[PDB]
């Protein structure tokens, strides 16, 4: 778990959310089309975990966002003047011209 | 739509690039000039459903740009030619290629800012600019004109000169980036004009007037055929890396001895030559030392010897 | 056009940079033109 | 393509508006077609000024654009300021009004122009415009005329003794020239001794930046001093030490060696001898 | 020379991130190593100010100089400081104290404090990095105890197992009388304060 | 202080999250209260329909709020500083020798060099 990896973990969370719609619409459908209280007991029993796991997953990922201690405000960059790769790059072209 | 995007951002962040949020546009954006140079640069990663693959918007003018330099003739017909170039990249994605062309464009815009800005101060060496071009009057009626890109053996030799003029300007440019570190170099400031000039181009002129003058002098001696011993000692004669060669170009005095040979009996007249970059012909004979400026005075000074010493030959 | 959350964060100086500015002043073109067409009437 | 869309709309509205009211009919579109391309002409200029602010050439440029009918306010270098205005304008003339027409020749257009004011001169000259034109070139022509007026002014402030060509105040000193072209943008004339100039730079340009004294008395000092720079190089043979133990009057006082003391001199310029201590026998000659 | 100091504790637990941050938003880093010495006045009766800051502080860059040498104690470059107390009830805005950067060059260096009658007192080694910002500059502290008195042989002794890194923003006013220069300086430090407050908590501290 | 900033920010995030989830679950939960049919007056049924649709829209909206949070968090994970400057084409490390011979030769172009000597 580092840098981008948590973001990828968030990708795992991403698939779950939209379905929460149809699942609810599935639950009602059990008392609707299926006309069955028991199957509604089932899918309603399933439906809540989509809520709980995602909610707790967010609260915990955010807690990770605090543990990482990434600053609340983006830093203003200095006008970077001479990272080495830029230097030996330009030098490389210099020899390339020579 | 979602998974397509932030994964691309992962593709860039994996390549280690700064990232920053924008205004209400809400897209994350690349600090494409991470290697830096002078000015900051940013670019939003615009979504491109039309091409699926993302493309980066930027305020930059020309899609392509480089610091072209060229040699005008007496009729200003072009002879030499050059254009700045970059080594090829091997990106896993088109977008990163766009980032590299982007950064190189910002870079060249900044180097143009440099030569244009110096072009103000260095005009007292005779540098000129109409704004759209930069005149550099020199010997044999020529102008080393310079312009940013919009939107038999002599040709090879001059092409090598173009390589020098083009590359070294960038090297010195990087040296200026090093000088932006703000050590505040007091002693040269009074040797300097106004004020924190890049000094990216002045030495380049300096070695040229040096070359032309020493050349003219040697031709002055050859015209009457007289022996002499030129004794160079360039700062760049000694370097173990480009970092030292970088410092080889400086405001330092450049002494040059000139043990001219005249009499087959009387001693050679030492002729020190020390052109300071800013802020020159010191004769020294059998009689006494002298300090000139114009080379012609040096010539007539020799003429006093070819005259009066000949009269000394006539004394007995 | 027609007419011309807390996401305030951005780099300070920005410049040199880019940021839309998706559109500007183009409305002011024609509208200055019609405000001016009525000018002789005024 | 948005321009091909949004523009046609309102114009097609007004074409109907011609029939909603009195008949004009066509020319009303024509006028609207100009100020459009004229107003953009300001933006395409005004925005460029900002490019000359945030980028080169940095400061001394901040022409604010205005929300009213458009109004630029370019500024310049500090000097105890100075500004240009630019506007569209309407100037009907009879000379075409009757001599033309009755043909494929419009009566009223009417009307559109491009003002270019040139203040702090009292001239307010209406300099010609002719595309291509940029935010730069205006400023260039303006600095040219303005600074050249400063050149001719100082030329009036210069001594009669030192004649100068109209080319740019390029005053002579036998024989070497001292061109004094004014620096573009910020002043302090970029004079060129003649290639690469010696220390007089700091004595001049940087000293001119000091702002103290008129840019003339200093130049007078330069004309006074450079001749000495020549003669001292010519002073090497025959040690004309130019001892100042006599007097610092303009006539000058060379000495002699290797030995009351005679005092060879030059001033007019002409050959001259004035042994003195005191002030003894004197006489003049004119060779070469 | 009225210095405008600032202070900022850095836990060592998070110290590297601060470095990676500052390097990407400031000039430098430039390497910092130095060997303080204090030589104590010893005179009675008062009025001797005999203040804890009144004790003199000679300073000497030692980094470029090689560790193996033992005669560095005089051969090395040296300087002298006073650093008076910060002005009273100075909060919010940075504290301000007088400072005087003396220098000297002779084979006789340390001896002079005895020539003033001063004798050896407490001493400590500093290590860290400096960061330029035009005029203003920020240096980060580590007050390592030397392995031996006047010895330059590593390891040097930490005050504790987890020594805080002592961040220190400062700038050097040429003279107190110029409220204009004071304004430019307070402005620059204000901008620095804003610049790095995002990942650190600087504050004025009395001295 | 540096701490309370991230802390309170975390408080904002948790607040928006709990509010969104509670919103969804509440709007769904009250539909069952609205679910009753028989025994109601014919007029009383009518508002309840609109209430159903509005509760549903409220649910989908809070669902949008969740993604709105997700984008925030993603933005926070990309606003952090890079560990290092990025690698590039360091390949073909440039020679120093040719540069010297070229500069020294061109500077000595048409010139009769005569060694050095002390």
């Amino acid at each position: 778990s580092s840098d981008t990896q948590q973001v990828q973990n968030i990708l795992e969370l991403e698939a779950k959310i939209p379905d929460i719609l149809s699942s609810a619409g599935k639950c009602i459908e059990a008392i609707q089309l299926n006309n069955s209280l028991e199957d509604f007991r089932k899918y309603s029993k399933e439906f809540l975990e989509t809520v709980e796991f995602i909610s707790t997953g967010l609260r915990r990922q955010a807690l990770e966002l605090e543990k990482a201690e990434v600053p609340v405000v983006s830093l203003q960059p200095k006008k970077r003047y001479a990272s080495t790769p830029l230097s030996n790059l330009i030098f490389d072209q210099s020899s390339k011209l020579i | 739509t979602e998974h397509e995007y932030y994964t691309e951002l992962v593709k860039v962040k994996e390549a280690s690039w700064p990232l920053f949020n924008s205004q209400g546009s809400n897209h994350l954006s690349v600090q494409y000039s991470c290697l830096g140079g002078i000015s900051l640069g940013l670019g939003l990663i615009r979504m491109k459903p039309e091409s699926k693959s993302f493309e980066v918007q930027s305020s930059l003018l020309y899609s392509q740009a480089a610091l072209k330099i060229s040699i005008l003739n007496k009729d200003r017909d072009e002879i030499g030619s050059s254009t700045w170039s970059w080594p090829s990249q091997n990106c896993n994605s088109v977008l990163l290629k766009d980032i590299y062309k982007l950064q190189e464009i910002l870079f060249e815009m900044d180097i143009w800012n440099s030569l244009l800005q110096e072009a103000q101060s260095c005009g007292n060496q005779g540098v000129n600019f109409t704004g759209d071009e930069i005149l550099v009057p020199i010997s044999d009626d020529h102008v080393v004109r310079i312009t940013l890109e919009t939107s038999k053996q002599e040709k090879e030799l001059l092409k090598c000169l173009c390589d020098t003029l083009n590359a070294i300007a960038h090297i010195l440019f990087l040296k200026h980036c090093r000088k932006s570190d703000r050590r505040s170099q007091q002693p040269e400031l009074y040797m300097a004009i106004d004020a924190n000039a890049p000094l990216i181009l002045r030495p380049l002129i300096f070695y040229y007037n040096l070359n032309q003058e020493s050349l003219e002098f040697q031709r002055w001696l050859k015209q009457r055929d007289i022996s002499f011993k030129f004794m160079p000692n360039y700062p760049w004669e000694k370097a173990k890396d480009f970092l030292e060669l970088e410092n080889s170009l400086s405001i330092n005095r450049l002494s040059i001895s000139w043990r001219i040979m005249v009499s087959n009996f009387e001693p050679a007249i030492f002729i020190q030559h020390t052109p300071t970059l800013h802020g020159v012909w010191r004769c020294k004979d059998q009689y006494s030392s002298n300090q000139f400026s114009s080379l012609k005075n040096v010539c007539q000074y020799i003429e006093h010897h070819i005259n009066s010493l000949s009269r000394r030959s006539k004394k007995t | 056009d027609n007419l011309e959350e807390n996401k305030n964060q951005s780099i300070e100086n920005a410049d040199y940079s880019f940021s839309p500015e998706d559109f500007s002043v183009v409305r002011a073109f024609m509208q200055s033109l019609h405000s001016s067409k009525e000018a002789p009437d005024v | 393509a948005k321009y091909r869309v949004f523009i046609e709309l309102h114009l097609n509205e007004e074409i109907a508006a011609a029939f909603v009211l009195q008949k004009p009919i066509l020319p009303l579109i024509y006028n609207i077609l100009h100020k459009f391309c004229l107003y953009q002409r300001l933006n395409l200029l005004s925005q460029q000024t900002f490019q000359l602010s945030r980028e080169s050439w940095l400061g001394h440029l901040r022409g604010v654009y205005d929300e009213k009918p458009p109004r630029l306010r370019l500024y310049y270098w500090p000097q105890l300021g100075h500004y240009i205005h630019i506007f569209v304008n309407t100037q009907p003339i009879s000379a075409f009004e009757r001599t033309l027409s009755s043909k494929r020749s419009s009566c009223e257009y009417d009307h559109f122009l491009l003002l270019v004011e040139w203040h702090h001169d009292g001239i307010v000259e209406h300099v010609p415009l002719d595309d291509h034109m940029d935010a730069q070139h205006l400023l260039l022509l303006i600095t040219q005329k303005h600074a050249q007026l400063i050149l001719e002014q100082i030329r009036k402030e210069l001594h009669p003794n030192i004649f100068s060509e109209h080319v740019g105040g390029g005053l002579k000193i036998h024989v070497f020239d001292n061109e004094i072209i004014v620096k573009v943008n910020s002043v302090t004339g970029r004079l060129v001794l003649s290639l690469s100039p010696p220390r007089h730079l700091r004595a001049a340009e940087k000293n001119i930046a000091l702002n103290t004294q008129p840019p003339a008395q200093i130049l007078n000092r330069l004309y006074f001093f450079c001749i000495q720079t020549q003669l001292l190089e010519v002073a090497q043979c025959a040690e004309l030490h130019a001892v100042q133990g006599y007097y610092s009057f303009p006539y000058l006082t060379f000495s002699k060696g290797k030995w009351w003391v005679l005092a060879y001199n030059v001033e007019s310029n002409s050959w001259s001898v004035r042994l003195l201590n005191a002030a003894g026998q004197t006489l003049y000659t004119q060779d070469v | 020379m009225q210095e405008l100091y600032l202070l900022g504790v850095v836990p060592s637990r998070r110290f590297e991130a601060v470095v990676n941050s500052l390097s990407k938003t400031l000039d430098g880093p430039k390497t910092i190593l130095e060997f303080w010495v204090v030589y104590r006045p010893k005179d009675v009766p008062p009025n001797l100010p005999r203040q804890p800051d009144s004790w003199l502080r000679l300073c000497s860059n030692i980094e470029s100089h090689d560790e193996t040498d033992t005669e560095w104690s005089k051969n090395t470059q040296w300087s002298m400081y006073l650093e008076g107390n910060s002005e009273p009830k100075r909060e919010d805005k940075c504290g301000i104290r007088p400072v005087n950067r003396a220098k000297l060059t002779n084979g006789s260096v340390t001896e002079f404090v005895e020539k003033m009658g001063y004798e050896f007192s407490h001493e400590y080694i500093i290590q860290g990095l400096e960061y330029f910002f035009f005029d203003t500059t920020v240096r980060i502290y580590q007050t390592l105890i030397p392995s031996q008195q006047r010895s330059i042989k590593p390891p040097f002794h930490p005050m504790n197992e987890e020594q805080p890194w002592i961040l220190h923003v400062y700038t050097h006013v040429a003279d107190a009388s110029n409220q204009v220069a004071m304004a430019k300086a307070e402005a620059n430090l204000t901008k620095v304060k804003t610049l790095l407050s995002a990942f650190c908590d600087l504050k004025n501290v009395r001295l | 202080s540096f701490q309370r900033q991230l802390v309170q920010r975390t408080n904002t995030l948790n607040s928006s999250i709990d509010n969104a989830t509670l919103t969804i679950l509440s709007r769904f939960q009250d539909i069952l209260d609205i679910a009753i049919n028989e025994g109601k007056d014919k007029y009383t049924v009518a508002p309840e329909v609109y209430q159903i649709e509005c509760h549903t829209v409220s649910m989908v909206r809070a669902v949008e709020q969740l993604l709105d949070v997700s984008r925030q968090i993603k933005s926070y994970w990309l606003t952090n500083s890079l560990s290092t400057s990025f690698p590039t084409v360091d390949y073909s490390e440039p020679d120093l020798e040719k540069v010297k011979r070229t500069l020294t030769k061109l500077q000595n172009h048409l010139l009769e060099v005569s060694l050095i000597e002390p």
